[PDB]
């Protein structure tokens, strides 16, 4: 805990990053091969020979054909959601999930994390650097509520103003210009120590890591990074960013009485570009997202 | 009527490659949900159907075989049956074709 | 206005000197070999000079 | 000009026109489930609904009789059409004959289609579902109906 | 003609006349015959005058291979780089003494279209015309239909 | 590339009878809504000139019909219905040509489903269902 | 004759340096004498020219001509070569980089006409080649926008002199 | 076939013309083409530059050290021993150390007897821009030392061919006193400068700044940018004209597309202005006294 500009703040972030992401990939010493099996439904049998700790599912993908990397959003390692740029690492049996599947209850959370965590990117670099942002969590709520919350505590010299349509306006701007750059959600998993060495800073982001690192007896956490930004978060992401195709922010709300300070609660809806919606009905879906959604218990 | 002069070859590229004459892109294709063989949207999957036809085919010759000769056309329903499979209570009456199989996971 | 095309051929050798002749084909080798070699199991656990 | 002209012209004239229908829906009637190109079987399915109309005004009227005489050529369709086809929509009003693409012909690239009577002994065709439930957007959508259901 | 050939603007290769004159031939490569008629009046010439004109401009370096060859060749190379071949096939030796001397001459350029027969390198000394040239200023500078 | 889409694409088995309803019932509200314009706000009513040039309608041509006068003759009329007519934007008189003032009138009611976007934007901005 | 896209697929390159790209794989392939009209055959080689394989595949397996069927036979032997034989290890990695129809050997018949006067006929034959390079497909040409071309326009306008003069 | 040798022969020619000019060969030294005597080329060299050359100087100046390493490389790959003149070949480091230091002073003398008003920083660029690298090497390319240079990689990259042509500058200094190399170097680097204004050489980017500071220098308080000329101003194609008055008197006047290009090249005029270095200025005095 010390003075630090926002910008160095993000590079010593990203760097210790990069610094724990290399020594993941230098670890391994050589080229060592697992045989990923296909246990799906429609190419069954196949069997790739991968490299370990290398070659992603989206590498395995690559191999049967485009529409594998066109239309699949998450992998099924064995029993577990796996997101589509994380190495493999055991001798495991794969399959591809869609958004137009059965039940594709796992990737629709997955795709609001990753909304969700968008929208704190947005929201963070977005505020006058004379005033403090402290990204508190983003918690899972469940997708038949009409919006995604991120928690965000501002300024003491800001407990009374409220935005008006334009500076949520700015906000899904910008966040328009970060899905129209095409930006690939990389994961990396860490050990707790490492990881409450990234952050250093945000108590919040402090007592969020101790939480998902007391619920593991080996205390990893999961990081992932769009970019420059850095960000906890619970379970798998989408591949890229650009696939969200109609995005907003809907509105804020305070909820105090819980607690001294103000923390507020940034809402809005998406959907994927496979599964965009008409005009009328977007709106319809942007109109109910402003309300509040309280589901944490 | 006779052409007068010899359309030359640079008539000819600036007639037979404008955008009116050359195929268009189509994006109606997408992979099929069973068995992943790219069908058109609005069209049946054409492995899917090569599926039913061949199955269909052989219930009707196992049809044909039953019926001896032509001009039979029972006034019954009729329903098949795979290996296994009793017949139910409900299909009394109605006509029993078995061929021999397992019954296929889309057949219910 | 009465013409046809050409050069009907064939990509695969075959066995045309013993269809009659009374050259045969020098060879310099043999198939394969003649009793395999079976190498101690401990080959490289005595590398050594010897036991 | 041809405004509010229906019936396509489809063989060497009107009498021909019949003919094919009546070979096409003979053929429907007796192995439930033909493919042929996609004109002549959206005028047979056209043809067929009423043809189980008139099976299921029944065995005795002497005008269905005439006509089940008259469409069917084969006359061992007559008791299959009077006594399995109209027994079996017995409920229904008018939602039979399913007409499906499927994709092309092989030798002079035809738009074919599959029609079949529902009931249908023979394994099924590959239908297209409408989307699941568990969707994003249809959750969504669930989400705003039970918005709007409770706030009523 | 000029439309179907290249064409370069008229220029010096290295500022020649400024300081001082250089000459712009390197060599000269000589390939006579022996025996063979072609090569009669190139065999005189250099029986006759290769000599004195080697004396002559000293900063050339000239070669003669005297080697077989039914049609002789001069090989004149440049400063700037380029290569010019002619042959002397069948000539007098005041042909190939006149040939030599304007090779011995001419700069390595381009013979082709040479483009406006005059290089000022700053033409204007009065200051080049504009449309502001030749007008008066008015008080404030004032446009027309102006009202302050 | 992105393929194309319709409005009912992606919905599933049971969404499609609730937003048939519940557009139906919107734009059968936003139809109800505009019905007494002389208590919301009305523009200054003038009366009459002798040069004026008063709006128009819309009308459905339904079909013909015989009529007669009380001389005896009979005269074939054609029925126009106006179905759902509504003034849309008003242009003032500077600003078309210079000559006179300009009004749009729409047309009997469409789906909002087939419409462009920038036109459901102009509706949703004025509060009435897309005319044809 | 001359088969020279044949012996494209021979060409050995030397051992690239450490400090250097990847050089994309190149795999030529070719369909001799194929029964079709070389321009009916051109129009399906103009229509897949900038695609992806699977893409190409795609639109390819759904077009209802004669040559259809034949260009999704050379595509997909042509991916089956070059994920076996030069060493591409991705299938779907792949974009058609070049692709054209030749003429090739014809032959001529009579057409008896309908007095004692005739014509030549003529039995057409045609190739398809086809190149394909690793990677993904590159991006288009994004059309020229307003700044674009009042910057070209300012560039022309700028670089104009005096003529005939000094 | 038709019978005879010579049209064969002649599209023999055309074909090897045309296989040729579609796979160019890479290019090779002068060195290792026929017609080559080294002697001679040194000689010769001599000679066109109406000099005199003691020839040992110069022979000493072409050899490179690179070259003298590479060739005793070769010798130790082959494993021959050539100890006999390898060891006394004296690689042109020293005599390019002296063409450098006395071409630099030289021109800076000559740069300084001819404008003396023109600041040391400004003769500082103009010094580094004639012994700059581009410009000796286009004078050292069309002047023939490349052919003639001792090194490795053929193209002469172009650090070994400055520093041999400021190496036979200095074998010039060694067999001819300071006013013969004086006549060369300007001869042969001054004239480079022709046709080129002042800040294509020395590329300042603040021009308004270091004109106010000559300003202070000369006492002249401060010049107000008053504008002059212009012809539309709404279009996108204007014209202006800003002229910069001290205490109510012209010193300069620019052109320009926009107010702030059209004050920035008026700065520029008065900065050449001030310096002695317009377009009008006396061309140089090329002749002997
Ligand atoms: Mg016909
Ligand atoms: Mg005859
Ligand atoms: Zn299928």
């Amino acid at each position: 805990a010390s003075q630090l500009s926002p910008t160095e703040l993000t590079e010593m972030r990203n760097d210790l990053f990069n610094k724990e992401k290399a020594r993941q990939l230098s670890l391994t010493p050589r080229t060592e091969k697992i045989e990923v099996k296909h246990v799906g439904k429609t190419d069954p049998g196949t069997v790739f020979v991968m490299n370990k700790n290398i070659s992603t599912p989206y590498s395995c993908a690559m191999h049967l054909s485009e529409w594998y990397c066109r239309k699949s959003i998450l992998a099924l390692v064995d029993g577990q959601p796996w997101d589509m740029y994380k190495p493999l690492t055991k001798s495991c049996e794969i399959k591809f999930l869609t958004f137009k599947d059965c039940d594709p209850g796992e990737v629709n959370k997955a795709y609001w994390r990753s909304c969700a965590m968008m929208m704190g990117c947005v929201i963070e670099r977005a505020f006058k650097d004379e005033y403090m942002v402290n990204l508190v969590r983003a918690p899972e709520v469940p997708v038949i509520s009409g919006a995604f919350c991120y928690d965000v505590v501002l300024d003491s010299k800001l407990d009374e103003w409220m935005p008006t349509k334009e500076n949520l306006r700015s906000f899904t701007k910008d966040a328009h210009a970060l899905i129209y750059k095409d930006l690939p959600f990389e994961t990396l998993e860490v050990e707790a120590k490492v990881a409450l060495e990234i952050f250093q800073h945000s108590k919040y982001k402090v007592d969020f890591i101790e939480e998902k690192a007391s619920q593991n007896p080996e205390r990893i956490v999961k990081l992932h990074r769009i970019g420059d930004f850095i960000d906890v978060s619970e379970g798998p992401l989408i591949p890229r960013t650009s696939i969200c195709f109609q995005y907003e922010v809907s509105a804020v709300h305070n909820l105090q009485p819980t607690q001294p300070s103000l923390i507020r609660r940034f809402q809005g809806v998406s959907l994927p570009v496979h599964l965009r919606a008409h005009f009328t009905i977007w709106d319809k879906l942007l109109e109910r997202s402003r309300k509040m959604v309280t589901e944490d218990q | 009527a006779a052409p007068k002069n010899r359309r030359t070859i640079e008539v000819n590229r600036c007639r037979r490659r404008n955008p009116q004459k050359l195929i268009k892109v189509k994006n109606n294709i997408d992979v099929c949900p069973e068995c992943g063989h790219l069908k058109q949207k609005h069209v049946l999957c054409a492995y899917c159907y090569e599926k039913v036809c061949k199955e269909t085919a052989e219930i009707r010759r196992q049809i044909g075989k039953q019926e001896g000769g032509p001009f039979k056309a029972p006034t019954i329903e009729t329903v098949v049956l795979y290996t296994g499979e009793t017949p139910s209570e409900q299909d009394q009456g109605k006509r029993i074709i078995e061929r021999d199989r397992k019954r296929p996971s889309w057949f219910t | 206005t009465e013409k046809e095309f050409m050069q009907h051929a064939r990509k695969a050798g075959l066995v045309i000197p013993p269809e009659k002749s009374d050259r045969s084909i020098h060879l310099a080798c043999t198939a394969g070999i003649f009793d395999a070699y079976v190498p101690p199991e401990g080959d490289a656990r005595i590398s050594s000079l010897s036991k | 000009i041809s405004h509010g002209r229906v019936f396509r012209r489809m063989g060497l004239g009107p009498e021909s026109r019949i003919h094919l229908l009546r070979n096409l829906l003979t053929g429907l009637v007796r192995h439930e489930r033909i493919e042929a190109p996609w004109a002549r079987v959206d005028e047979m399915r056209g043809y067929a609904e009423k043809l189980i109309d008139y099976g299921k005004l029944g065995d005795t009227n002497e005008r269905a009789m005439r006509m089940a005489d008259f469409w069917l050529t084969e006359k061992d369709l007559i008791p299959k059409l009077f006594q399995v086809l109209a027994p079996r929509y017995k409920d229904q009003t008018g939602g039979y004959t399913r007409m499906l693409q499927i994709p092309n012909r092989s030798l002079d690239r035809a738009k074919m289609a599959v029609i079949e009577y529902k009931g249908n002994c023979l394994p099924p065709l590959p239908l297209p579902r409408r989307d699941s439930h568990l969707t994003l957007l249809n959750q969504l959508l669930q989400g705003l109906r039970q918005d709007l259901r409770q706030s009523q | 003609t000029a439309r179907g050939t290249p064409s370069r603007f008229l220029a010096s290769v290295l500022h020649n006349g400024l300081g001082r004159y250089v000459q712009q031939l390197q060599r000269l490569s000589f390939s006579v015959s022996r025996d063979g008629a072609s090569s009669r009046g190139a065999r005189e010439f250099v029986e006759r005058e290769v000599i004195d004109f080697a004396r002559r401009n000293p900063g050339v370096v000239i070669y003669v291979n005297s080697r077989p060859c039914c049609v002789p060749r001069v090989v004149a190379e440049y400063l700037n780089g380029a290569v010019r071949e002619e042959s002397i096939h069948c000539k007098s030796v005041e042909e190939i003494s006149t040939l030599v001397q304007k090779l011995a001459d001419q700069s390595g350029l381009d013979v082709i279209r040479i483009r406006k027969p005059f290089h000022t390198d700053n033409p204007s000394i009065q200051g080049q015309w504009h449309p502001f040239t030749n007008k008066p200023t008015t008080f404030r500078g004032l446009r027309p239909r102006e009202v302050q | 590339g992105k393929s194309g889409t319709w409005w009912d694409e992606h919905l599933s088995e049971e969404n499609v009878p609730f937003i048939k309803q519940l557009v139906s019932d919107e734009d059968k509200a936003q139809l109800a809504s505009k019905l007494c314009p002389l208590k919301d706000e009305p523009w200054p009513i003038h009366p009459w000139e002798p040069g004026s040039f008063r709006v128009g309608l819309i009308a459905l041509k339904l079909g013909m019909m015989p009529l007669w006068t009380k001389d005896g003759q009979k005269h074939v009329v054609t029925l126009l219905q106006v179905q759902d007519c509504h003034v849309l934007k008003y242009t003032s008189k500077e600003n078309c040509n210079g000559k006179m003032a300009t009004l749009s009138v729409g047309g009997k009611t469409v789906s909002r489903f087939r419409k462009a976007t920038s036109i459901l934007e102009f509706y949703r901005e004025l509060g009435l269902p897309p005319k044809q | 004759i001359s088969r020279k896209w044949e012996k494209k697929n021979k060409i050995v390159y030397p051992p690239q340096l450490p400090g250097e790209p990847r050089r994309p794989a190149e795999i030529y392939h070719c369909r001799r004498q194929i029964k079709y009209s070389k321009d009916k055959m051109w129009y399906l080689a103009k229509l897949i020219r900038g695609m992806s394989i699977d893409q190409a595949l795609a639109q390819l397996e759904f077009n209802d001509k004669k040559g259809a069927k034949i260009i999704k036979e050379v595509l997909l032997e042509a991916q089956d070569m070059a994920v076996r034989d030069h060493n591409v290890e991705f299938r779907s990695n792949l974009y058609i980089a070049e692709s054209t129809s030749g003429r090739g050997q014809c032959l001529k018949r009579i057409r008896y006409h309908g007095r004692g006067r005739f014509g030549i006929m003529e039995k057409v034959y045609c190739h398809y080649f086809v190149k394909l390079v690793e990677g993904p497909p590159p991006p288009p040409e994004p059309p020229k926008t307003a700044v674009a071309h009042a910057k070209e326009y300012i560039q022309q306008l700028r670089s104009r002199t005096i003529v005939h003069t000094l | 076939v038709k019978k005879g040798f010579r049209a064969a022969f002649r599209f023999q020619k055309e074909l090897e013309r045309q296989r040729l000019l579609r796979c160019p060969p890479p290019p090779v030294r002068r060195s290792e083409k026929p017609n080559w005597d080294y002697h001679a080329e040194i000689q010769a060299f001599g000679h066109r530059l109406q000099e005199n050359f003691s020839l040992d100087l110069l022979k000493t100046a072409f050899v490179n050290s690179c070259y003298i390493k590479s060739e005793e490389a070769k010798r130790q790959q082959l494993g021959i021993e050539k100890e006999a003149v390898l060891l006394n070949l004296k690689s042109n480091q020293e005599l390019s150390e002296q063409g450098t230091s006395f071409s630099q002073t030289c021109l800076t003398q000559f740069l300084e007897d001819e404008y003396p008003d023109m600041p040391t920083e400004g003769i500082k660029n103009l010094v580094d821009f004639l012994t700059g690298e581009e410009v000796v090497c286009h004078v050292a390319r069309n002047l023939a030392v490349e052919q003639l240079t001792l090194s490795e990689e053929f193209p002469v990259p172009p650090a070994v061919l400055q520093q041999t042509f400021f190496a036979v500058i200095g074998a010039l200094l060694q067999s001819s006193g300071p006013e013969r190399t004086a006549l060369f170097i300007r001869d042969f680097l001054i004239t480079q400068m022709t046709g080129k204004e002042l800040f294509e050489m020395w590329k300042i980017i603040n021009p308004m700044g270091l004109l106010v500071e000559e300003l202070k220098k000369r006492n002249v308080s401060a010049p107000e940018s008053r504008l002059t000329r212009q012809s539309g101003g709404t279009t996108a194609l204007p014209l202006y004209f800003v002229g910069l008055y001290c205490d109510k008197k012209l010193i300069a006047e620019g052109p320009g597309e926009t107010v702030l290009v059209a004050e920035e090249e008026a700065a520029r005029v008065a900065l050449r202005k001030l310096y002695g270095f317009t377009e009008n200025r006396r061309p140089w005095n090329y002749s002997k006294p």
